[PDB]
RNA sequence: AUAGUAUAUCGGUAGGGGAGCAUUCCAGCGACGUAGAAGGGAAAAGGGCGACUUUUUCUGGAGUUUCUGGAAAAGC
RNA sequence: AUUGACCGAUGGAGUGAGGGCAUGGGUGCUAAGGUCCAUGUCCGAGAGGAGAAGAAUCCGGACCACCGGCUAAGGUCCCG
RNA sequence: UACCGUGAGGGAAAGGUGAAAAGAACCUCGAAAGAGGAGUGCAAUAGACCCUGAACCCGUCUGCCUACAAGCGGUAGGAGCGCCAGGUGUGACUGCGUGCCUUUUGCAUAAUGAACCUACGAGUUACUGUUUGUGGCAAGGUUAAUUGUUA
C-alpha cells in the first residue's frame, strides 16, 4: 500500500551521503577488538594505516583492511581520488556478535562451557 | 498597593490582576463575583495599616475564572514490612482559579 | 493546581556577605565562639537559607587575650588517635595556644558548625589574629561590638 | 576465596581504566617516505640510517 | 431480546478466589492460618475424632 | 478455553519502569530490584509530606528571629506582643515580610513595641 | 453506618464480610480495518480511589472490537 | 449517664510457642534480659514526638491533602 | 530418532523469506572472508540463522554533573547550565532515611532465601449433604430410567 516504499525511499537518499564499511561475524572476541578501536578513533586515515600496520595486537590486521575499504567507498560515492591529509576516522564501533559454545573437560567428570565469541566492526570516514 | 487577606483559610498577598489558585469554592460558575472582607494588612506604598482583628474597611473583589482545577496526582502508599499489608491510592487536590479585579 | 504564595530561597547571587571585625580582648572562649558560629552561619540574616553560604566573613583580633575559666587551661583533656595500635594521645587548650590562637579558635568553632560539606566551606570564612594588626583594608571590614549580639 | 557479590557495571569499568593498547613508535623513512618503527630497518626499501642494509630482490 | 438479558437482583454472585495477592485479602496463607495439620494439602476431618 | 494475559502482564511492569528512570545501577531497569526501590521510595514520600510542614515553619521562625533582632526584640518576645495585641498574621506572611518588604515588618514591630 | 443533607465513625497480623478491574472464548444487538488491524518504541491525558483506560506519533503489514449476558487452562 | 458498647438462633473462622513493665506472691541467693501464678497495661497486630542511637520507659491511637493555628512529654548558648 | 546404559530400560531439542526465487548479472576495496554499490521486488532495516522483532546484557554519539569526598542509594527541598514558553534533561548544596521475603516473644540482623531477564509454575472438578441470596408452584411440590414426534 506504498507506505513502506515511502519510508524506504528516504532511508536510501540519506545513505548516499554516508561513507562507511562493515565487518560482520569476525571470529574474535569483541573486548580485545575494542582495544584497537579506541586507538584509531578520530585520527587521520594515513596515520592510522601505519599505526594499524605496526600494531602488536593481532586484531589490527583485520581492521587495517576494513579501513582501506571505507576509503574506497568514499571515493566511489564522491567521484575522485582522496587527497593526503584529507580524510579521518570520524566514527568506529565494535559490537558483540553471536557466540559459539564448546565443551572443555574438568576433573572428576565435570564439564565446563567455552565461549568462542565474535564481533562486528563499522567504520565511518569524513573529510 | 498589596494586601494580605484570608481567602479560604489561607493568607495570601493580593494585587490587582493576579490569577490566584485558592481552595475549591462550592456553587460557582465562571464569571461570578466573590468578595473577601478579611484584610489583615494593607500596604499602599509607604503607609502600613495593621488589622488588629481586621483592617475594617478593606476588601477584595474577584472574578471566578475556572470553577474546578485539579492538582497534580499524588500516590498515597501504606506498607508494613514482613506483615503483608499494602495499599496504594491516588489523590488530587481541588482548587478554584480567580482573577483579582479591584483591591478596594 | 500550583502554589501561588511561596517562600523564596536566597542563592549565590542574592546573599549579602559582609565583612566584620570582632574583638576577643576579654571574652570567654566558648561563649564568644558560640556567637561567632551564629555570625558565620547567617543566623542574623532575614534571608537566611540553610543550604547556601549566606553568613558573614569574620575577623577576630586580640585573640591571644581570650579567657578560659576554672582549671581549664591545663585541666581539659583532649583525645585523639594516630591510627596505630597504642596510638591514643592527650593535649590541652594551652598546648594549642602555643601553636597560636588560630589553632584553638578553629578547633572550638568547629564542632559548633554543621557536620557536612557546607560547614567545611564556611569555616574558611574565619580569620583569627593574635595582635591588633591585620591586612584586609581592601575589603573594608566593618566594626561590630560582639557584646551587642 | 569467593566473591561475596557480583561487581556492578561501574566497578568493573573503573578497573578497566588501565587497559590500553600500546601505540607503536613510528618514524618516516628518509628514503622511502614510508612509516617504519624507529630504530629498525625499513621493510619496504631495506635501508637503515642512510645506508642499504637488506638488499631486497 | 438476547442482547439485553438481565437476572434478578441478588440472584448471581461471584465465587471466592484465594491465593491471588494481598489486595484481595485472601492471598499468602490463603485462609488456612500458619501451620499444623489443618494447613496441609489433603487434610480432612476425622468425623468422630 | 486457555487464558494467558501476556500483553497485560508485561504492561504492568513497563509502566512502573518508567517511574524508576534516573536511579543508580540496576535499581533503574532490573525488574525485581527496581520495584523494590520504588516501593521503598513511596514510603519516604508519605513521611516527607508531613515533615515538609515542620521544616517550613522552622524556616519562617528563624527568619523572623533575625528580623526582630535587628529592631531590638527576640522572636519569643515579639510573638508574645503580637498575640497580646490580637494580631493574627501567620508566620509564613511575616517571614516573607521580614525578607522582601522590611518596611512593612517594621510597622508591625512599631505597633506592639 | 444510622436518620433522612445531619450526627457518629474510618491504625491493623491470623481471620470474617462488601464492591470492582484485567485476561481467553461464546450468544445477541452492532462497529473498525491496505485511505493501515493486532503486536513493539515514544509522548500526553484521565480515574470517589485503584486494579486500569483513552488519545497522538514512529514501526508493522492483517486482522480487531463496544455494550448486555454466559463459561474459565482467569493475574507471580 | 452512655454512638449504642449486651444476648439468642444460625453460616464462616483463626488461636490453643507468647513477651515486657507496675503491683501481690511462690521458687531461686530478697541473683538472672530466670522461672511459676494473680490483677492491670502496652508490644504482639501500633506509625508520630522526647530520651544520641533501644519492641513494650514518658507523651500520643495515623481517612487523604495543605509552604495555616494551638498545645503534650520534653525543652529555649551553638551543632538543633 | 539422536543421545545415555552391559542389559532390562531411559529419552530430547528443533515450525514461518517472498504473491511469485524474481534466491542478487555486473562493478569497487580485498589473497579471498566481509562489505559498499548496482539490479529484482510493495518492501532487502523481507538476503537465506530471512514475518514481527521485547527484556536482561553490550556499544557509539550528544546534553548536564563529577578528582577534600564516607553508609539500603531514595525521598522532600533547591541554584546554575542545555534544549523546546513554561514545559523538559541534569543536579551544586540541604533535611530525613539500617533492602525485601519467610519464621518468630522479638530480625539491619552475623536466622532462611534469590546472579539477572523472558517464559513456566501451586484450592480444581465430579458426586452426596447442609446454610444462604434469587425464583416457580403451593396443602402440595417434583420426576428418574425410559418412550413418542421432529430434525
Ligand atoms: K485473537
Ligand atoms: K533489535
Ligand atoms: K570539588
Ligand atoms: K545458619
Ligand atoms: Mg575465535
Ligand atoms: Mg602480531
Ligand atoms: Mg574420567
Ligand atoms: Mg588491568
Ligand atoms: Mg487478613
Ligand atoms: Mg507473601
Ligand atoms: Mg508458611
Ligand atoms: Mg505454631
Ligand atoms: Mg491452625
Ligand atoms: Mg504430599
Ligand atoms: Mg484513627
Ligand atoms: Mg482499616
Ligand atoms: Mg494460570
Ligand atoms: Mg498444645
Ligand atoms: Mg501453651
Ligand atoms: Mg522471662
Ligand atoms: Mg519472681
Ligand atoms: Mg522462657
Ligand atoms: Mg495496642
Ligand atoms: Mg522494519
Ligand atoms: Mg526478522
Ligand atoms: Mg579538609
Ligand atoms: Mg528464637
Ligand atoms: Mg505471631
Ligand atoms: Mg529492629
Ligand atoms: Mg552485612
Ligand atoms: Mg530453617
Ligand atoms: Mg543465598
Ligand atoms: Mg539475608
Ligand atoms: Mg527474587
Ligand atoms: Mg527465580
Ligand atoms: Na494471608
Ligand atoms: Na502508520
Ligand atoms: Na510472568
Ligand atoms: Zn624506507
Amino acid at each position: 500500500g506504498a507506505r513502506k516504499h515511502n519510508s524506504a525511499e528516504a532511508r536510501k537518499e540519506a545513505l548516499k551521503q554516508m561513507y562507511f564499511a562493515k565487518l560482520r561475524n569476525v571470529p574474535t572476541s569483541p573486548r580485545k577488538m575494542r582495544l584497537v578501536a579506541d586507538m584509531i578513533r578520530g585520527m587521520e586515515v594515513n596515520r592510522a594505516l601505519g599505526v594499524l600496520k605496526f600494531s602488536n595486537k593481532e586484531a589490527s590486521a583485520r581492521v587495517e583492511k576494513l579501513l582501506r575499504s571505507a576509503v574506497a567507498n568514499w571515493e566511489e560515492k564522491n567521484e575522485r581520488k582522496a587527497e593526503e591529509g584529507e580524510l579521518f576516522v570520524s566514527r568506529i564501533c565494535v559490537d558483540g556478535a553471536s557466540t559459539l559454545k564448546r565443551l572443555r573437560p574438568a576433573p572428576q567428570g565435570r564439564g565446563y562451557r567455552i565461549r568462542k565469541r565474535s564481533n562486528h566492526v563499522t567504520i565511518y570516514v569524513d573529510t | 498597593m498589596y494586601v494580605i487577606v484570608d481567602i479560604q483559610g489561607q493568607q495570601m498577598k493580593v494585587e490587582q490582576g493576579r490569577r490566584l489558585f485558592v481552595h475549591h469554592i462550592k456553587d460557582v460558575e465562571s464569571g461570578a463575583s466573590v468578595e473577601f472582607d478579611k484584610v489583615l494588612l494593607v500596604d499602599n506604598n509607604g503607609a502600613i495599616t495593621v488589622g488588629s482583628p481586621l483592617v475594617e474597611g478593606a476588601k477584595v473583589v474577584c472574578e471566578v475564572l475556572t470553577p474546578l482545577v485539579k492538582g497534580d496526582k499524588v500516590l498515597i502508599f501504606h506498607k508494613k514490612r514482613r506483615k503483608g499489608y499494602r495499599k496504594l491510592n491516588g489523590h488530587r487536590q481541588q482548587f478554584t482559579e480567580i482573577l483579582v479585579k479591584e483591591v478596594v | 493546581d500550583t502554589l501561588s504564595f511561596k517562600t523564596i530561597s536566597a542563592n549565590k547571587a542574592t546573599v549579602t556577605k559582609e565583612w566584620v571585625i570582632v574583638d576577643a580582648e576579654g571574652q570567654t572562649l566558648g561563649r564568644m565562639c558560640a556567637k561567632v558560629a551564629k555570625l558565620l552561619r547567617g543566623k542574623y540574616k532575614p534571608n537566611f537559607t540553610p543550604h547556601v553560604d549566606c553568613g558573614d566573613n569574620v575577623i577576630v583580633i586580640n585573640a591571644d587575650k581570650i579567657v578560659l575559666s576554672g582549671n581549664k587551661w591545663d585541666g581539659r583533656i583532649y583525645l585523639r588517635h594516630t591510627g596505630y595500635p597504642g596510638g591514643q594521645r592527650q593535649f590541652t587548650p594551652r598546648d594549642f595556644m602555643n601553636k597560636g590562637p588560630e589553632y584553638l579558635f578553629r578547633k572550638v568553632v568547629k564542632g559548633m558548625l554543621p557536620k557536612n560539606r557546607l560547614g567545611a566551606k564556611i569555616i574558611g570564612n574565619l580569620y583569627v589574629y593574635a595582635g591588633t594588626e591585620h591586612k584586609h583594608e581592601a575589603q573594608q571590614p566593618r566594626q561590630l561590638d560582639i557584646n551587642s549580639l | 576465596a569467593h566473591p561475596k557479590r557480583r561487581q556492578s557495571k561501574t566497578r568493573t569499568a573503573k578497573r578497566r581504566t588501565h587497559d590500553k593498547a600500546v601505540m607503536p613508535t613510528l618514524a618516516k623513512c628518509p628514503n622511502c617516505g614510508a612509516w617504519h618503527i624507529y630504530h629498525t630497518v625499513c621493510g619496504d626499501c631495506g635501508y637503515y640510517r642512510g645506508k642499504l642494509a637488506i638488499e631486497k630482490e | 431480546n438476547l442482547s439485553s438479558l438481565k437476572p434478578a437482583e441478588g440472584a448471581v454472585k461471584s465465587r471466592k478466589r484465594i491465593g491471588r495477592g494481598p489486595g484481595s485479602g485472601l492471598g499468602g496463607t490463603s485462609t488456612r492460618g500458619h501451620k499444623g495439620a489443618k494447613s496441609r494439602s489433603g487434610y480432612s476431618k476425622k468425623i468422630g475424632f | 478455553p486457555r487464558s494467558v494475559n501476556h500483553v497485560a502482564s508485561r504492561a504492568k511492569r513497563k509502566r512502573i519502569l518508567k517511574l524508576t528512570r534516573g536511579y543508580f545501577g540496576a535499581r533503574k531497569n532490573v525488574w525485581t530490584v527496581a520495584k523494590n526501590t520504588w516501593e521503598k521510595g513511596l514510603t519516604y514520600a508519605y513521611r516527607d509530606r508531613k515533615s515538609k510542614k515542620r521544616n517550613f515553619r522552622a524556616l519562617w521562625i528563624q527568619r523572623i528571629n533575625a528580623a526582630a533582632r535587628l529592631e531590638g526584640m527576640s522572636y519569643s518576645r515579639l510573638m508574645g506582643a503580637l498575640h497580646a495585641n490580637g494580631i493574627e498574621i501567620n508566620r509564613k506572611v511575616l517571614a516573607d515580610l521580614a525578607m522582601n518588604h522590611p518596611e512593612a515588618f517594621r510597622a508591625i514591630v512599631a505597633k506592639v513595641k
